[PDB]
């Protein structure tokens, strides 16, 4: 309920330090408006 | 955080900054040949 | 997604003409400010659009030719012998062909010597009676001139609101087959049989016999041509490019004749007081539309009128 | 006009210079795309940076790309000289 | 005989003083070359086409910079002589152009430099034949104005002729656009300056457009469009028509025609009525370059 | 064809000739040259800074 | 929202903000809801205006700047069909303008 998931490999948007190889994750929560963007790192999607 | 400053001030200070730097000044002969042609000649 | 897009405000946005200071009323002058919204239910805008349109934006001129046999002085007889096919030199049609391309009245989209059926942008033997006006006409132009020549024939049995343009230039070529019928020729009685249409307008037929030059060809039995011009002289002496009684081959005949006529339609406009180019015109024209069409609204009433939607107003 | 074709992630073209430039075969920025010889720079309003870029003729031009405060956004223009239908 | 009767029009030429007579020897000059330059294309080189012309040019120029200025019928004529050499079709070093060029922009700057009490309306009408002439020469060979020279000279001379005076100078302090002070000769000449100038700009190179010769504006209308998009809710009112610096009106439909194959983006139709004539245009937004258009 | 004179005939289009006639005539059409824009308009001097 | 204290109209701005995601419920509720709430925000910008700038006090200007944002997020949730739609208060309609 915090937003979309965006598909990190070919999102053009907000980054907030995450890596387009995977490494951080394949998928994240999203949640943009016409003047906010937030982006959630969230820990259970990160592989560990 | 101090001296904090949103989006928008930011992006219309380094605009600003950028039109005061490269800003050129010439004679209205020179602008008419490089709107003519963009490289010289 | 979105379905529907109101492009206007975003370019003139995206290109900064939308901005406080452009719609700002300039302080004690009369002239617009910088970004002006028109209206379309006011009457007579369209009519107006369409006198814009039908400004021309280079000169032009026309060309009347004319044929004659030996002992011929009535303007019927002249304007007969053109008509009949066969019973003219067969130099007189080469010297026709090399003036200019053939292109219908209907379809061009230029002058075509005559207002009525000119600028209209919305698309067995005869003789050179075909250029007469009403279904073909010779036209040369370039870029910066315009001719339309036309050969008169014998007539047999507001929609266009055009401004006026100015003082209207016309020279006239003879073809005369005898030297001594140079004199005898009926220039005051055909006066009223090469009406351009442009009489009507260009307000800003005896007094306009000296106003028109004449150019005559006289053919020889040695294969070279012979030149008079009368009424061509002015403040500026005569007009080079065909000096009076000059000789020249057939091969730079038709080249000659033309930079003539355009050297004497220039000299033309230049001596007159009462003309300005083209462009003016149209300044002018685009002047008093602003003037007499502006919307006298304020900064935010001006922004609310991008929102709301169009093309319902005789409509909604 | 927010929620656009390419969803709400994206808002403002990510076009520049470098694209869609004959003479810079790179996908970055870089000085030959200045060096280039059909690209021009201009300050609208002192508040406004517009360029204008004629691109190799794609068919159904020219190019514009403005930077100002409220972001990016490009445009490609042609001519229509010929009558319609 | 051809060699001995150019030779002794060229000395007639030389040595005449009188205006009618160089009027006549003028004419007969331009129609010798043009038949000369014909018959050599159908077909101490002199008698050659090329050669001749290029005497013929230098000598006009030599004579229009040397003598032929306090005169005006003579002046007028040596112009439309210059002007019309320009559409003679042969091979040419682009040196004799150059300094036919050079000489009639010589001629402008002696003429708009004259005092004031001696300023009258044939010296504008003057410099109005003068800057056609230039326009006819720059419109019919577009290939010389690459020159950094004769770019640069006819640059000087329509920024002479438009405010007045020419920004460089040779000792008094130089101009910027925008802080200038318009103080033009007269209206006339402001007038042919602005047209020299929009034809340089837009009709030099490529005069024949793809509508045709005959109409350089565009040929497509408000009415064109609302029967080309076959939309009965596209009506006359659907425009909207704004005015920009009180000189250009424009016109713009909301409604994509179809021409772009990309109907999820915004599309105008900006119809553009300048000074200089009708113009359309179709302009589109996109967000994504040309790499991934069909990817979106 | 010495004494042969060519008929005249039509010109073709002709494409530009120039690499930046379009954004030129865009620059010019809009008013851009106009004597009164010749203050709020200006050049970007072009380098890698 | 014009309370004389900042913190407490900051958090009252804040809470207005809160509101726009649940703008359909409202519209469910009362359909003049939005627009009144965006109406609020237009008139308490305006009366706060005059004594906003004109001030040392940066505090006030943080505020303008804040209803500010939060106007622009409830024009922008508002479809443009609702935004055009007349104002109707007594005391504009009791004029004839």
């Amino acid at each position: 309920g915090l937003g979309w998931e965006v598909d990190l490999s070919t999102h053009c948007g907000f980054m907030g330090g995450l890596q387009r190889n995977g490494s951080t994750g394949q998928t994240a929560p999203y949640y943009a408006t016409s003047t906010v963007e937030v982006i959630f790192h969230v820990s259970t999607r990160m592989p560990s | 955080i101090p001296l904090y400053q949103s989006f928008y001030e930011e992006r219309a200070l380094y605009l600003e900054a950028i039109i005061q730097n490269h800003r050129e000044v010439m004679t209205f002969e020179d602008f008419a040949a490089q709107v003519f042609s963009p490289s010289p000649s | 997604p979105a379905q529907e897009f109101q492009t206007a405000r975003l370019f003139l946005s995206h290109f900064g003409f939308l901005s406080l200071e452009a719609l700002k009323e300039p302080a004690n002058s009369r002239l617009p400010p910088h970004l002006i919204a028109l209206d379309s239910t006011i009457p007579g805008f369209f009519d107006d659009i369409g006198y814009l349109d039908l400004l021309p934006c280079r000169p032009f001129d026309t060309v009347f030719i004319f044929y004659m046999k030996p002992g011929q002085k009535t303007n019927q007889e002249i304007l007969k012998n053109v008509e009949s096919s066969r019973t003219v030199q067969p130099h007189f049609l080469e010297f026709l062909l090399s003036l200019g391309w053939s292109v219908d009245v209907g379809r061009h989209p230029g002058w075509t010597g005559h207002v009525s059926t000119s600028w209209s942008i919305n698309c067995e033997d005869i003789g050179a009676s075909i250029f007469n006006g009403q279904k073909k006409v010779l036209y040369y132009a370039d870029a910066l001139t315009e001719i339309a020549f036309v050969v008169p024939s014998p007539v047999e049995s507001q929609g266009r609101p055009v401004p006026p343009l100015g003082p209207e230039t016309r020279v006239s070529v003879v073809w005369v087959e005898r030297y001594d019928d140079i004199e005898n020729f009926p220039l005051s009685e055909l006066m009223t049989e090469i009406s351009t249409g442009v009489e009507t307008t260009a307000n800003s037929s005896t007094t306009l016999e000296k106003e028109v030059p004449v150019i005559f060809i006289h053919p020889l039995n040695t294969g070279l041509f012979r030149i008079k011009i009368q009424g061509a002289t002015g403040k500026f002496n005569m007009v080079i490019p065909l000096v009076d009684g000059m000789i020249v081959s057939r091969r730079a005949l038709g080249f000659l004749v033309r930079q003539t006529v355009i050297n004497i339609c220039r000299r033309k406009r230049l001596e007159s007081d009462s003309y300005s180019p083209p462009h003016v015109r149209r300044k002018q024209k685009i002047t008093d539309i602003v003037n007499k069409y502006r919307n006298k609204q304020l900064e935010p009433e001006f922004y609310t009128s991008l929102f709301q939607e169009v093309g319902l107003k005789n409509c909604s | 006009h927010y929620p656009l074709s390419g969803g709400p992630a994206i808002l403002h073209s990510l076009v520049s210079e470098n694209h869609d430039n004959a003479h810079v075969e790179g996908s970055e920025l870089s000085f030959e795309v200045f060096r280039s010889p059909n690209l021009q720079l201009f300050v609208f309003n002192d508040s406004t940076l517009i360029s204008y870029l004629q691109t190799p003729t794609e068919g159904p031009d020219v190019r514009v790309i403005v930077r100002d405060i409220s972001g990016k956004y490009s445009w490609d223009g042609k001519v229509l000289y010929g009558p319609l239908e | 005989l051809k060699l001995r009767l150019v030779n002794i029009l060229i000395g007639a030429l030389q040595t005449e003083t009188d205006p009618n007579n160089t009027q006549m020897i003028l004419g007969a000059m331009l129609n010798i070359v043009q038949d000369s330059a014909l018959l050599e294309a159908i077909g101490l080189n002199t008698d050659s086409a090329a050669g001749l012309l290029i005497r013929s040019i230098h000598l006009v120029t030599q004579r229009l910079n040397s003598q032929w200025r306090q005169d005006m019928s003579i002046s007028l004529a040596a112009l439309e002589l210059l002007s019309g050499l320009a559409k003679v079709k042969v091979m040419v070093d682009s040196g004799d152009r150059k300094r036919a060029i050079s000489s009639v922009c010589t001629y402008i700057v002696y003429q708009c430099s004259r005092p004031a009490p001696l300023h009258s309306r044939d010296l504008h009408s003057m410099i109005v034949a003068a800057f056609q002439c230039l326009c006819v020469w720059l419109t019919e060979h577009p290939d010389m104005l690459d020159e950094k020279d004769c770019l640069k000279e006819v640059l000087e001379i329509v920024e002479l002729g438009i405010s007045g005076s020419k920004s460089k100078n040779n000792e008094q302090e130089v101009k910027y656009k925008g802080d200038k002070e318009p103080n033009p000769a007269s209206m006339r000449v402001k007038d042919a300056a602005e047209a020299t100038l929009t034809c340089i700009m837009q009709l030099l190179g490529a005069f024949p457009s793809p509508s045709g010769p005959a109409s350089p504006c565009s040929l497509v209308n408000e009415t064109t469009l609302i029967k080309y998009s076959r939309l009965p809710t596209i009506n006359k009112h659907s425009f909207r028509y704004f005015v920009l610096d009180n000189s250009v009106i424009l016109a713009m439909l909301e409604q994509p025609l179809g021409n772009e194959q990309n109907d999820f983006f915004p599309s105008v139709t900006v119809l553009v009525r300048g000074m200089s004539g009708r113009l359309a245009w179709a302009q589109q937004l996109c967000l994504l370059p040309r790499g991934a258009k069909a990817n979106q | 064809s010495a004494m042969k004179v060519t008929s005249q005939g039509q010109p073709s289009p002709v494409e530009p000739r120039g690499p930046f006639y379009f954004c030129r005539l865009l620059l010019d059409d809009l008013g851009m040259n106009s004597w009164d824009r010749r203050k709020n308009f200006h050049l970007l001097k072009k380098n890698s800074k | 929202l014009k309370f004389p204290n900042k913190i407490v109209a900051q958090v009252a701005c804040d809470v207005l903000q809160l509101l726009v995601s649940y703008w359909e419920k409202l519209q469910m509720f009362e359909t003049s809801l939005p627009r009144k709430m965006a109406e609020i925000l237009v008139a308490t910008v305006a009366f706060l205006l005059p004594s906003a700038e004109y001030s040392s006090v940066e505090t006030d200007k943080k505020f303008i700047v804040s209803l500010l944002l939060c106007l622009l997020d409830w024009c922008m949730a508002l479809p443009v069909s609702v935004l055009l739609h007349p104002v109707s208060t007594a005391v504009l309609e009791e004029q004839h303008s």
